[PDB]
């Protein structure tokens, strides 16, 4: 079976991932202990994904397989006395005693370099213990310290070993409400420059969206982190549930980079779901289609009327039924809703996923029948550089707080390097929008 | 779990340690000899070493140049707690000299310190940095513990080294000396450095809790509310600044100004408050404790920290409104100065309280006065026998004098708009 | 009060210094603490920066009255070299920056090439003293610019030095790397790829930018300056 490791890195990383590997242990049917749930005989996926992401390490108990890194033992512990002590083991875990403390430079550069030999050996271990590895997906922030310097450090030793296997990822884009450091303007620009040619599609998550959607839909007055993760794994789920059920679109890590980026540089997808209720009715496949149009239902804050559209796969899940989803997409293509690039042949790709949705049991959220995810490539997206990028240019142009950086082994020229990178990569969003 | 080793050094170092150690100890919820709410518990031993029977030494040290005032804690209520070794004291005070503490009789006593916090070590799991209380105004407090640093970092080079300085005022006529000598190594080697003006601490006690003629008790007081607010981050888990050097980061924009001020509320002690009066009289000017105008200059980064039964959303909303009336006061090119933190533990007897650590351009004007004594007295050459015969040099007080003056000319250098390079 | 021999390792600090500069001034206006050094090795480090700044000043002063056997000069620089590379140069003061490293130049001249010398101040990069680092990092740097590669087997010499520079290039502390660059610049007006490539930008950058004595070397070049005298 083609098998796929999740390596989490940093706070956000493994909070994130402690969300999703709830909701993937509930998916298919696996108590912490990972044991099967009373009365299954057998995981609700396998045989049909669920070999990919859970590692049947003896009869009756399987295990994820991922791997979590974070500098600081802080996060992780609280994942070693949890009530998911057994779900992991030990080896997968893996700590130091100092952090990144906000800084891209140690987590890349001076502490998260001692740690490295480490978490090379074990994603080694795994991947030995794979019979077809397929690839990765890492999950980290760009904020701090550690899942931004020592996540990109991990994307380009993982490029260089595994060369042919291909990498996806998940990054928290850093947002002022939610924000630990004034400096995340820093470490942000200079890990995308660093991981804009060790990932194959990364898919963006701003906080700031995020946290209003659990302000608005939630009905949340001051969401906490638990509450911003229990909605992003509703999501990842969503985009991973075609690999882990039984899937018409997106079977494969490699069909992604096929059906979202046209050229390297640009794979950085604009992700929407539908529907998110509170824990407190019933929809339907038209609503959360037009739902998905809305400025109020994106992982990254912009307008998804804006733009062009390069690419675009709609993921449904739950009761869904053919003629509905044709009918409501065709309501979109005649509408003229999005504004599609002239030079690309093809357009929406729709895929059907029957395996129904599913919220943890203590969390915000409620469960529906059917649901929907978009990811689509626009050119929007580059706003969500361009402001990360005015953030960068008004502190860099006093070379404020500079001097953090230079101290843990980085060269000063190297913040000029990732900033022409994302300026070029600007200009790469807006020339690929012509023709 | 990131342990503190905690330097008192001088009298006023010593006295003020000691109010600090009598605060948090109460917050942790411990005796008097080191023995609730979960909370208090947790964090517990990054001020507080855990001795073999459930009991907590501090993970303190209280280093005097003369056993007067370290003799005094000694047999005091909270001088049990403290570990017998951790205390050092020599035969002889230092005289308020600079000189003698940095040179001669100081720099004899500190190898014997040096062994206590190298065995303090030798018990942290991953000791994160030094945090010092002393006063630039005397001979040992200064002096010795500036040298104290140095040859801290020498040894310990990937530290923390955080700083409690207390400044002089005019109310013994060479504290400028001791001061700007203090200053000019403490730019050069301390990470942060709280700074505490004795003329505004002196008039909260006077005009604002109205106390006639205040002692050092009572401005130790607010220096110890002070503390424990400021360390709030440091004893509480699920915070934002929680490493000395995370604070360092989000708090120094530039390696040499790294000189802080300090602000508490409330204050007044009448002889409940809400959220919006509370961060109101957090940026009042008489709510502060240096002697300069905060108002006018500018915040280069800001650091909040309130605690008790005040809800996050109501003080995140505060602060951001206050953010948007004064952002004058705010730098334009430091997006999100201000990092506010909520702790849910209560500074008891007080439902809610609220701490300040500000990295504002306004402290030029404490470098500026004592610089301007400094030179008064240095174009005189006076006074400079009791130093020079310790093996000074009347180069280093020209250094001194002209660094500390750079200083300066980077805060108001620094009052300027958007402009690249 | 009197006698010297006390007073240089009298109790008071004071007195170690004044007899110091007695010390010092013996040597100038010319007593043999070239024999055994292990009396200046104990001055190099007096516990008491003011004094122990003059103890060099005086170091310096009795190395340059001398002026013979290869050996004992071996001893001498593995008794005093390393004690002014980790006490003389990581100081902050000027006076003992600036005489500690002479000292280190001098007392390599009384050999045949900076070899030894060098060999000495290698172990110094294993320290976590990050300025202690730096600082032999910028004195094995002035050994090169003051002697040159002259009288040595560049074969052996080179990659055993070559072999301690990555780790320090990459270093955390910034002028630990200022400094090894500096070494590099160097050693190339007489080693990539492990090292990070806006490095060797940088590198390539500096090395656009070129135009262009040891004790015995002084007594042949006078050894033929006197007999120049054959009028
Ligand atoms: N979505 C989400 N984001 C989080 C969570 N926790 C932290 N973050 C984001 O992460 C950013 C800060 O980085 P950290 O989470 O501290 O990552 P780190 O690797 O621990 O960084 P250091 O500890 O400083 O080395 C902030 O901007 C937060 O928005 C979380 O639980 N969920
Ligand atoms: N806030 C406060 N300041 C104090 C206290 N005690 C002394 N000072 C200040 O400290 C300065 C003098 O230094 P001290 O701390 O008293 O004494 P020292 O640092 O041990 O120096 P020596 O007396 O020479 O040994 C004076 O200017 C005082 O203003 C105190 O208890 N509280
Ligand atoms: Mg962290
Ligand atoms: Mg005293």
């Amino acid at each position: 079976m083609r098998e796929v490791i999740s390596i989490n890195v940093g706070q956000a990383g493994c909070q994130i991932g402690n969300a999703c590997w709830e909701l993937y242990s509930l998916e298919h049917g696996i108590k912490p202990d990972g044991h099967l749930e009373d009365g299954l005989s057998k995981p609700k996926g396998g045989e049909e994904g669920f070999s990919t992401f859970f590692h049947e390490t003896g009869y009756g108990k399987f295990v994820p397989r991922a791997i979590y890194v974070d500098l600081e033992p802080n996060v992780i512990d609280e994942v070693r006395n949890g009530p998911y002590k057994d779900l992991f083991h030990p080896e997968q875990l893996i700590s130091g005693k100092e952090d990144a403390a906000n800084n891209y430079a140690r987590g890349h550069y001076t502490v998260g370099r001692e740690i490295l030999g480490d978490v090379l050996d074990r994603i080694r271990k795994l991947a030995d213990q794979c019979d077809g590895l397929q690839g990765f997906l890492f999950t980290h922030s760009l904020g701090g310290g550690t899942g931004s310097g020592l996540g990109s450090l991990l994307l380009e030793e993982l490029s260089a070993e595994y060369g042919k296997k291909s990498k996806l990822e998940f990054a928290v884009y850093p947002a002022p409400q939610v924000s630990t450091s004034v400096v995340e303007p820093y470490n942000t620009v200079l890990t995308t420059h660093t991981t804009l040619e060790h990932a194959d599609c990364t898919f963006m998550v701003d906080n700031e969206a995020i946290y209003d959607m659990c302000k608005r839909n939630l009905d949340i007055p001051r969401p906490s982190f638990a509450n911003l993760n229990n909605l992003i794994a509703q999501v990842v789920s969503s985009v991973t549930a075609s690999l882990r059920f039984d899937g018409s679109l997106n079977v494969d890590l490699n069909e992604f980079q096929t059906n979202l980026v046209p050229y390297p540089r640009i794979h950085f997808p604009l992700v929407s779901y539908s529907p998110v209720l509170s824990k407190s009715e019933s929809n339907s496949v038209s609503e959360i289609t037009n739902a998905c149009f809305e400025p109020g239902n994106q992982m990254v804050k912009c307008d998804p009327r804006d733009g062009k559209y390069m690419a675009t796969c709609l993921l449904y899940r739950g009761d869904v039924v053919t003629r509905d989803v044709q009918r409501a997409v065709e309501q979109v293509k005649n509408k003229k809703t999005v504004q599609l690039v002239d030079w690309c042949p093809t357009g929406f790709k729709i895929g059907i996923c029957y395996e129904p949705p599913t919220a943890t049991p203590n969390s915000q959220l409620a469960t529906v029948d059917r649901a929907v995810c978009m990811l689509s490539n626009t050119t929007s997206i580059a706003e969500a550089w361009k402001r990360i990028d005015r953030k960068f240019d008004l502190m860099y142009a006093k070379r404020a707080f500079v001097h953090w950086y230079v101290g843990e082994g980085m060269e000063e020229g190297e913040f000029t390097e990732a900033r022409e990178d994302l300026a070029a990569l600007e200009r790469d969003y807006i020339e690929v929008g012509a023709d | 779990m990131r342990e503190i080793i905690h330097i008192s050094t001088g009298q006023c170092g010593n006295q003020i340690g000691a109010a600090f150690w009598e605060t948090i100890c109460g917050e942790h919820g411990l005796d008097f000899n080191g023995t609730h709410d979960d909370i208090q518990k947790e964090r517990l031993n990054v001020y507080f070493n855990e001795a073999s029977s459930g009991k907590w030494v501090p993970r303190s040290i209280n280093v005097d140049l003369e056993p007067g005032t370290i003799d005094a804690v000694r047999n005091s209520a909270i001088g049990n707690l403290f570990r017998p070794d951790n205390y050092i004291f020599g035969q002889s005070s230092a005289g308020n000299v600079w000189a003698k503490g940095h040179y001669t009789e100081g720099a004899e006593l500190v190898d014997s310190v040096m062994d206590v916090i190298r065995r303090e070590a030798e018990g942290c799991d991953s000791l994160q940095g030094f945090q010092i209380t002393h006063s630039l105004g005397g001979g040992t407090g200064s002096g010795m513990g500036t040298l104290l640093i140095s040859k801290i970092r020498e040894e310990f080079p990937d530290r923390m080294m955080a700083t409690f300085s207390v400044l002089p005022s005019p109310k013994t006529r060479v504290e400028p000396y001791n001061a700007t000598l203090s200053v000019h190594q403490l730019v050069e080697h301390s990470d942060e450095t709280f700074c505490i003006d004795n003329e505004a601490l002196y008039d909260i006690c006077q005009r604002t809790l109205k106390l006639n003629q205040p002692s050092y008790g009572d401005l130790n007081n607010l220096v110890s509310s002070v503390m424990s607010g400021v360390t709030t981050s440091l004893r509480y888990p699920g915070q934002l600044n929680s490493d000395l050097r995370k604070l360092a980061v989000n708090l120094v924009p530039f390696p040499r100004l790294h000189f802080f001020m300090v602000g508490y509320a409330p204050l007044t002690a009448i002889g409940s408050l809400t959220v919006p009066e509370l961060t109101q009289q957090m940026f009042d000017a008489k709510n502060m404790m240096a002697a300069a105008d905060p108002r006018n200059g500018r915040y280069l980064t800001v650091a909040a920290f309130f605690r008790g039964k005040v809800s996050v959303k109501e003080v995140e909303d505060e602060m951001h409104k206050v953010q948007s009336k004064n952002s004058d006061y705010f730098v334009e090119w430091i997006p999100n100065n201000v990092q506010t933190a909520v702790c849910s533990v209560a500074p008891q007897g007080l439902d809610m309280a609220a701490t300040f650590i500000a990295n504002s351009t306004s402290i030029q004007e404490l470098f500026k006065r004592v610089g301007d004594q400094f030179s008064a007295m240095f174009k005189r050459k006076a006074f400079l026998h009791w130093y020079t015969s310790e093996g000074m040099d009347e180069l280093e007080f020209s250094e001194a004098e002209s660094n500390m003056n750079d200083l300066v000319s980077e805060y108001q250098q620094y009052q300027e708009a958007t402009v690249e390079d | 009060t009197l006698p010297l021999e006390e007073r240089l390792t009298y109790k008071l600090w004071k007195a170690r210094l004044e007899a110091y500069k007695e010390l010092n001034q013996l040597f100038r206006n010319s007593q043999i603490y070239w024999r055994d050094p292990t009396l200046f090795a104990q001055y190099i480090t007096d516990s008491n920066v003011v004094a122990q700044e003059q103890a060099i000043v005086a170091l310096n002063s009795l190395i340059d009255a001398f002026a013979l056997k290869n050996a004992h000069n071996i001893t001498l620089i593995s008794t005093w070299t390393p004690l002014l590379v980790e006490k003389g140069l990581t100081s902050s003061r000027a006076t003992t920056k600036t005489q500690s490293m002479s000292c280190i130049l001098s007392l390599c001249g009384l050999d045949t090439s900076i070899t030894q010398s060098v060999e000495l101040v290698i172990p110094f990069f294993e320290k976590k003293l990050p300025k202690l680092i730096a600082a032999a990092a910028n004195c094995v740097y002035e050994l090169m610019a003051a002697f040159g590669l002259t009288n040595v087997n560049v074969q052996t010499f080179l990659p055993e030095l070559l072999k301690h520079v990555p780790q320090l290039a990459g270093h955390g502390d910034r002028n630990v790397r200022s400094q090894t660059m500096n070494l590099i610049v160097e050693i190339y007006k007489v080693l990539f790829k492990k090292l990070k490539p806006i490095q060797v930008k940088d590198l390539h950058k500096l090395f656009a930018k070129v135009g262009d004595l040891f004790e015995w070397e002084k007594r042949e070049l006078e050894k033929k300056r006197s007999q120049e005298e054959e009028a």
